[PDB]
């Protein structure tokens, strides 16, 4: 069967439980694909903020709050009573549809088809998620079988209660083959023991392929300035371009740095010298972000950024816990009937960011060869902590986001 | 037009005053 | 100018170069070619994507300058415009073809040592002069590499072949225009740069020994890059234009 080509109706889609509480459309776009998007917006600023209060200011971001989402919403096909009014209210999927809800999980599926098709055509998307219990247990079968159809892979059975050793990473050898060896130690040793019973593995790597490509003549090293002042040397690339630019309030840079293909773009948040990232990290509302999306002109622009890769591994358990969602972390106050007691033990994200210079050329650019001046042109000199947002322009969809606090070598 | 395109050409600081500029010789040693 | 040199004074009477009326800032070079005609390149006064669309009193020009920032008491101009006229198939949205504009003074200069206007050339002079391997001479205010000088900037550069032009570039080239530069074999090298356009490449004559403005500083990629020229519009090319717009 093929999801991307499969309609709802066309597959069984029946969950097991159900919850219910009390601007414009894109072309080319289906209304539910749509909501559920806009929705993992808004549980995106919200997660990432709550991540980089753990995070320390100088360790550098980079994680994909859309490979969770869907991720969490193979859980909630079993999920009931209250452990589902949490992952519903949560990953705000409480706003959503009544048929977008229900089938949640299918649209992710549709969602993504959509994505990782045109995250691919240009640059290198690949990803590898599954979820994990102890093969001392039988699964719904029902559920077992969804999953092979709307998440790639049926759920897999591992020894964690005699022994969680040989199994902490046959996990770690799965993900190293799916993600061609660029992903490893997903899930860091002593962490899935005996006692573990069910864990949410999605990793994720994303190099993407520039529009313009950046060229390697004139990439060369700077001082990078950290959040302690310290000063640092990274591997600065640079290039004159028309590029979509504001400077909007609070004197804080936007920059949109397109992929060949324009169906994703990459911005970047460039702090003023003195409002410490911080700031506009302790202050972003998918509002605030579709609002600097929005006033976003061509401009004339030197543009220097490192060239750098972020490996971020981590345990989404802990965060996830302390924004409501406890109970399906709870061995005690659980509820997973849609798959015996069962509860999740901890979930685990690992996402892999790759920037440098073009790994497409351009031709009807000799608009920088005209030998006038240009009091025009501005500057943009990425040499302190930035957000990052990696995104699907007609949807506005969050597949990625980060912070480059940290790029030097 | 103008005025001077009868004179144009002549720098009052050499054409006109005898002289001949640092690489000026180098240009003309090129059209042989 | 790259790989240029000091020039002398007096050595450009017709370099004249072009500011912006405020907020006040070089961003050209042009010549004069009469007392109240100034030559410069198209896209220093109208280049939409940089969207830079100035006009008769948006900008103003300093005649007869050999530093760059000190004011020259007594020997430099400033001159308003009366009107710009930039070239009617001036294609820039292609290959900047047809790069070039010439501006009216509002009120008629005065020459001395420091003030005079350098020849436009003829179908003779062109034929004669415009030739591949012969040298012109560059000069301007602009960036030294691909910061900005001291005095007005010199260099001379030999001009290059049709074909090679062409292949130096991705860029579709244009009988409108030609290119000047060392070829990566000739050791030697030099180039216009940013700031230098509007420029004037002229070249002495080995029989009326005048100079004669053959080209203007127009585009090219990047500056003074080995196997790559820059480019300059063909001023005489272009004349019969250049004239039906003085006689009016
Ligand atoms: C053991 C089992 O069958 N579990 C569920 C079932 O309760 C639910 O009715 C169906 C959806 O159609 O999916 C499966
Ligand atoms: C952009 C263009 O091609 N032409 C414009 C012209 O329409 C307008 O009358 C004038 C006033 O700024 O500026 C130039
Ligand atoms: C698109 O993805 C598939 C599998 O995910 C792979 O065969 C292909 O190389 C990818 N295209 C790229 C990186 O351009």
């Amino acid at each position: 069967v093929d999801i991307c080509t499969a309609k709802p109706r066309d597959i069984p889609m029946n969950p097991m439980c159900i919850y219910r509480s009390p601007q414009k459309i894109p072309e080319a776009t289906n209304r539910r694909v749509w909501e559920l998007s806009k929705a993992n917006s808004r549980f995106a600023t919200t997660f990432y903020q709550h991540l980089a209060d753990s995070k320390n200011d100088n360790d550098n971001i980079f994680l994909s709050p859309l490979s969770i989402s869907t991720a969490f919403a193979m859980t909630k096909l079993g999920a009931c009573n209250d452990t589902l009014q949490q992952l519903m209210e949560v990953f705000k999927f409480d706003t959503i549809s009544e048929k977008t809800s229900d089938q949640i999980h299918f649209f992710f599926a549709k969602l993504n088809c959509r994505l990782y098709r045109k995250a691919n055509k240009s640059s290198k998307l690949v990803s590898a998620n599954r979820l994990f219990g102890d093969k001392s247990l039988t699964f719904n079968e029902t559920y077992q079988d969804i999953s092979e159809l709307v998440y790639g892979a049926k759920l897999q059975p591992l020894d964690f209660k005699e022994n969680a050793e040989q199994s902490r990473a046959a996990i770690n050898k799965w993900v190293s083959n799916k993600t061609e060896g660029r992903i490893t130690d997903v899930i860091p040793s002593e962490a899935i023991n005996e006692l573990t019973v069910l864990v949410l593995v999605n990793t994720i790597y994303f190099k993407g392929l520039w529009k313009s490509k950046f060229s390697p003549e004139n990439t060369r090293k700077e001082l990078f300035y950290k959040a302690d002042g310290e000063s640092c040397s990274a591997s600065m690339m640079y290039q004159e371009g028309k590029f979509r630019y504001r400077r909007v309030a609070e004197g804080t840079q936007v920059l949109e740095l397109p992929f060949k293909g324009d169906d994703i773009t990459m911005v970047l948040i460039l702090p003023k010298p003195e409002k410490s990232l911080a700031k506009v990290e302790k202050e972003l509302t998918p509002e605030v972000l579709q609002e600097w999306l929005d006033e976003l002109e061509e401009m004339m622009l030197v543009v220097h950024m490192p060239r750098f890769r972020i490996e971020d591994g981590f345990s989404l358990k802990e965060q996830l816990q302390d924004m409501g969602l406890v109970d399906l972390f709870s061995p005690e106050k659980s509820k997973l009937p849609g798959i015996d007691d069962l509860y999740v033990s901890d979930a685990f994200h690992k996402a892999f960011l790759e920037v440098n210079e073009e790994g497409a050329a351009a031709s009807t650019a000799v608009v920088i060869a005209g030998r006038s001046l240009n009091p025009n042109r501005v500057t943009f000199k990425a040499n302190r902590p930035f957000l990052v947002f990696i995104r699907e322009v007609p949807l506005n969809t969050i597949i990625f986001m980060g912070r480059v606090a940290n790029p030097c070598v | 037009f103008g005025s001077g395109e009868a004179d144009c050409g002549l720098r009052p600081l050499f054409e006109k005053k005898s002289l001949e500029d640092k690489t000026e010789r180098e240009l003309l040693e090129s059209y042989i | 100018i790259v790989e240029g040199s000091d020039a002398e004074i007096g050595m450009s009477p017709w370099q004249v170069m072009l500011f912006r009326k405020s907020p006040q800032e070089l961003l050209c070079g042009a010549s004069l070619i009469s007392d109240r005609w100034v030559l410069t390149a198209a896209h220093c006064l109208l280049y939409p994507p940089w969207d830079k669309n100035f006009t008769e009193n948006d900008l103003l020009v300093r005649i007869g300058k050999h530093s760059r920032t000190r004011y020259e008491r007594n020997i430099e101009k400033i001159s308003m415009l009366e009107k710009i006229y930039i070239h009617p198939r001036y294609n820039w949205r292609e290959n900047l073809d047809r790069d070039i504009a010439l501006m009216k003074l509002k009120k008629p200069v005065a020459f001395s040592d420091y003030i005079h206007p350098v020849c436009l050339p003829d179908r003779e002079t062109a034929a004669s002069l415009l030739q591949a391997g012969y040298k012109g001479r560059v000069t301007g205010w602009g960036n030294l590499k691909e910061g900005q000088p001291s005095v007005l900037q010199v260099v001379n550069l030999p001009i290059v072949e049709r074909p090679v032009c062409k292949d130096s570039t991705r860029i579709r080239i244009t009988d409108n225009m030609f290119c000047a530069g060392y070829k990566p074999d000739e050791g030697k090298r030099g180039d216009a740069c940013e700031g230098d356009s509007g420029g004037p490449f002229v070249m002495k004559s080995p029989f009326n020994n005048r100079w004669y403005q053959m080209g203007i500083v127009s585009w090219g990629e990047g500056c003074d890059r080995d196997g790559k020229y820059g480019f300059y519009t063909h001023v005489f090319r272009l004349k019969k234009w250049i004239q039906k717009v003085i006689d009016q």
